[PDB]
RNA sequence: GUGUAACCCCAUUCGU
RNA sequence: AAAAAAAAAAAAAAAAAAAAAA
């Protein structure tokens, strides 16, 4: 290379670099209005209108 | 580099055995100023002596 | 002498580094590795298993089953929603609090 | 039960018969400033404190001046006022403080919010 | 079926 | 722990208030 003209390209996608990532976040659950009305008194979730 | 030399470590050492000591007793202070309060506040729940039975 | 072995071996501590997106692929988002998956593997492991306890429940329900608050509470779509508990002015008070506001 | 109700509205023979003051908006907002009396100063800490609740009998007053202490601990007549929160209110030091820390919070929270 | 409607119905035109 | 409801505040946060899991 150094007889010759030829000069070193690096692939820009093989070089290191930073990351830099965010906070994921996820869904509330959400559950049927067919299994609420089917779920026990007990544990049938109560809310506030 | 601090253990290259044995002197100043040990020296490093006593600075810190001072300082991890003050949590467990209080260091005494003359009244170099004029009382001006106790800096932080006066906790009137703890009782600290010890009983002799 | 097994420690000393190992803390000449330890002597460099340059790790291992993380591969990025390649850039023709940079619209679609980061690469995930498995730090990441594993946070949405195990989100979706406990709602599944949720649902599943919820599902079992509603099988042994009894129809029949009665509580004293089922009396003044119904039902809106199958939601057991609490109303709101009601003011009950009077027109006396409700005339004074027009005079305050003037 | 009337004899009582006589004795709880005062702190007793023993402390020569506090009484417990009536509990108003501005008396409620100082007692909430000095229970969080940690976070006015980073150079300060303090102690946790005696009691979760608000005092029931406390009284409320200024220091007298001392002649003697012309120069050493006194505060000119133009910097005093009425209330501890309107002393909060005056000093520079405690505003540019908790302005920076209080920007930050917000911040790093809408990171996370985002 | 929570992972960051056609079909049908009325009416219009065409035409072995 | 968490899905809610009621207030204020800052350019979302903060105090109380219920239900559900454990």
């Amino acid at each position: 290379r150094l007889a010759h003209g030829v000069r070193l390209k690096a692939n820009k996608d093989s070089l290191y670099k930073p990351i830099l990532r965010q906070k994921k976040h996820f869904n509330s659950l959400h559950i049927p209005k067919a299994l609420q009305k089917a779920l026990p008194f007990k544990n049938k979730p109560k809310t506030q209108a | 580099k601090i253990d290259r030399n044995p002197r100043v470590k040990h020296r490093e050492k006593f600075r810190r055995a001072k300082i991890r000591r003050r949590g467990q007793v209080r260091e005494v202070r003359k009244e170099e100023q004029r009382y001006s309060g106790e800096l932080s506040g006066i906790r009137a729940g703890v009782k600290k002596s010890i009983k002799l039975k | 002498m097994a420690a000393a072995f190992r803390k000449a071996a330890k002597s460099r501590q340059r790790e291992h580094r993380e591969r990025s997106q390649p850039g023709f692929r940079k619209h679609l988002g980061l690469l995930e590795k498995k730090k990441d998956y594993k946070l949405r593997a195990d989100d979706y492991r406990k709602k599944q298993e949720y649902l599943k306890a919820l599902r079992k429940k509603a099988l042994e329900k009894n129809p029949d089953e009665f509580y004293y608050k089922m009396t003044r509470v119904k039902l809106q779509d199958g939601v057991h929603i609490i109303k709101e508990t009601k003011e009950e002015v009077t027109p006396e008070q409700l005339k004074l609090m027009r005079t305050q506001d003037v | 039960k009337k004899r009582r109700k006589e004795r709880q509205k005062t702190a007793g023979d023993g402390w020569f018969g506090m009484k417990a003051p009536e509990m108003t908006n501005e008396l409620k907002n100082d007692l909430k400033a000095l229970k969080m009396r940690a976070s006015m100063d980073p150079k300060r800490f303090y102690k946790k404190n005696d009691r979760d609740g608000f005092p029931k009998y406390f009284q409320i007053g200024t220091i007298v001046d001392n002649p003697a202490d012309f120069y050493h601990s006194r505060i000119p007549k133009k910097q005093r006022k009425r209330t501890i929160v309107e002393e909060l209110l005056a000093d520079s030091e405690f505003r540019r403080y908790n302005r920076r820390k209080y920007s930050e919070i917000m911040a790093e929270k809408a990171a996370n919010a985002a």
